[PDB]
């Protein structure tokens, strides 16, 4: 049982003079989630030790109470980058729209993980206010931010990000390109079809994997033939993805491209043409 | 078991009370953790390799050498088999690790390793009912350059999830070797965890 005997016990250990007992009590508060711990952890958001601030920030997002937003909103400006991350993580876990503008500021942080998690947090909130700032994070020097901004821009699904993500399919890092491809797949814009088709000729076996799945999500038929040559991909999963992504873009355009592969197809391209022409 | 190794080092408390404080739950002496805190700070380990026991390691070490990372090894490895324990020190020679963690609670023949100029530690612990969050070592390592985890092949679906969960909760990347569909980037698709 979630008995309050342990709850209020760790709660009183937040004012303990031992750092270890403090944040270890904050972690138990997050794993318990009993809402009688919101105010004690809000006071712990300014503990002299950063980990107690980190643990209390994380625990506030674990309880999921609206009263932690504005405290965590101020905890975004914490001196310690881990507390800034934990508050930005917790704000994304609470997902209150009050945190959008602070997380937009955390998109301009210095820890490339706070900006990374502020992006991910703004993706969970899904507030269209965060679209334009996330587009600026598609130019952040850290790839994990560019990639997390791309993932967040696709989770928001706002069309404003399409062309910024289209130009993010030409980024030097393959992970942000993996995200920009996955993002444009979730947004499902017809504009991204031609750039994702060119992304099917990417050196990264993951960008080809996402761009294949993306074009399957978009369901556009301009990528039917670019997915046929993707069925001859050296990466196994890009081939299987294009097999999945072609069953999505159904119709005769894929059917007529299957009967030419049930006749003149070889390898894995023949393998799914017969199986599709079986299960139309 | 549970045991970490350390290279020969060279030149190496400061303004860091909460980090050594988090080591105290598992580390024994107050200067024990204090020396193993400076372990993470100097080299600034940027990658944690997770495995079990052998060709799996050269894949992840290649994958650790795949992002310009000064990695740190971690794996199960339980019983003896020649080398292994002896080759723990050669991981630093072969793969250039900055530290290797090996998961024998008793016996703990650590002097078998630290005899040949290789610093080591001791135990830590496994499953615990929310008494002390062991996972926050990733956060202390994150401040010391840990930008990504790298999961070698052979990890169970729990260790895969635990490392991917640790990738979520600490803003860490994880690289695989579920590991073939969208779950290969679940920590990025879902940056914030769930129920
Ligand atoms: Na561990």
């Amino acid at each position: 049982h979630t008995d309050p005997e342990k709850v209020e016990m760790y709660i009183k250990n937040l004012q303990d003079d031992s750092t270890t007992v403090r944040f270890n009590a904050a972690y138990a508060l997050g794993k318990i989630g009993d809402e009688r711990a919101v105010e004690p952890l809000i006071k712990a958001l300014k503990d002299e030790d950063w980990l107690v601030r980190f643990s209390a920030a994380r625990a506030l997002g674990e309880i999921g109470d609206e009263r932690a937003v504005e405290p965590l909103i101020k905890a975004l400006k914490d001196e310690d980058s881990s507390v800034r991350f934990s508050a930005a993580y917790a704000l994304g876990k609470i997902g209150d729209e009050r945190a959008v503008e602070p997380l937009i500021k955390a998109l301009k942080d210095e820890d490339p993980r706070v900006r990374r998690i502020a992006a991910g947090a703004l993706g969970e909130i899904g507030d269209e206010r965060a679209v334009e700032p996330l587009i600026k994070a598609l130019k952040d020097e850290d790839p994990y931010v560019r990639m997390a901004a791309a993932y967040a821009l696709g989770k928001i699904g706002d069309e404003r990000a399409v062309e910024p993500l289209i130009k993010a399919l030409k980024d030097e890092d393959g992970y942000v390109r993996r995200a920009a491809a996955y993002a444009l797949g979730k947004i499902g814009d017809e504009r991204a079809v031609e750039p994702l088709i060119k992304a099917l000729k990417d050196e990264d076996e993951n960008v080809r994997l996402a761009a294949a799945q993306a074009l399957g999500k978009i369901g556009d038929e301009r990528a039917v033939e670019p997915l046929i040559k993707a069925l001859k991909d050296e990466d196994r999963y890009v081939r299987l993805t294009a097999a999945r992504a072609l069953g999505k873009i159904g119709g005769e355009r894929v059917r007529a491209a299957m009967e030419k592969l049930a006749e003149t197809g070889t390898g894995f391209a023949r393998k799914v043409a017969v199986n599709y022409l079986e299960t139309h | 078991a549970f045991l970490i190794v350390k290279g020969p080092s060279e030149k190496d408390n400061e303004q860091d009370p909460s980090a050594i404080a988090f080591l105290k739950q598992f580390a024994r002496n107050h200067e024990k953790a204090e020396r193993f805190f400076e372990l993470l700070v100097r080299e600034g380990v940027e990658a944690i390799i997770i495995a079990r026991g052998e060709r799996e390691i050269e894949q992840a070490a290649k994958l650790a050498r795949e992002k310009g990372f000064e990695a740190l090894a971690f794996l199960a490895e339980y019983e003896r088999r020649d080398r292994q324990f002896d080759d723990i020190i050669e991981y630093f020679e072969r793969y250039g690790f900055k530290a290797v963690i090996v998961a024998k609670e008793l016996k703990q023949a650590a002097q078998k390793i630290e005899e040949k100029g290789f610093k080591a530690l001791a135990f830590s612990g496994r499953i615990d009912q929310e008494n002390h969050n062991i996972n926050d070592i990733f956060e202390l390592l994150q401040r010391q350059g840990l930008r990504a985890i790298i999961a070698a092949t052979g990890l169970s679906e729990r260790e895969l999830s635990w490392a991917q969960r640790a990738a979520q909760q600490y803003g860490l990347d994880i690289i695989f070797a579920f590991d073939e569909q969208d779950n290969r980037f679940k920590h990025f698709l879902e940056p914030i965890r769930r129920q």
